[PDB]
């Protein structure tokens, strides 16, 4: 609706915000599940040297 | 009657249009007001319409 008629384009870029803006809670939540996966799969062995146990 | 009628018409219509005059400065400052705020972007072209 852009360019065309309702959309005030200032009322778009009050949802251009909250798109860019909750695609960065998602980089928030991401990467909250990718610190919570380096504390599951983070179990354990080895340590990343590979040698004789 | 009549002719104090017509007088009592025309001493309306003279408030009447001291009203309606006002009532285009005021329309054309919504008007104005959409045409300064669409091209900026806050109102859209149908609000302006």
């Amino acid at each position: 609706l852009l360019g065309t008629q309702y959309i005030s384009k200032q009322e778009y870029d009050q949802a251009l915000a909250d798109a860019q803006q909750a695609n960065a809670a998602v980089t928030a939540a991401k990467a909250a599940v990718e610190t919570a996966r380096i504390n599951l799969a983070y179990t354990k062995v080895t340590s990343p040297i590979s040698g004789r146990i | 009657q009549t002719v104090r009628s017509s007088f009592n018409n025309i001493n309306a219509s003279i408030s009447s249009i001291n009203a309606y005059k006002q009532a285009v400065v005021s329309a054309q400052s919504s008007l104005d007001a959409m045409e300064a705020g669409y091209s900026v972007g806050t109102r859209t072209i149908v609000d302006v319409l």
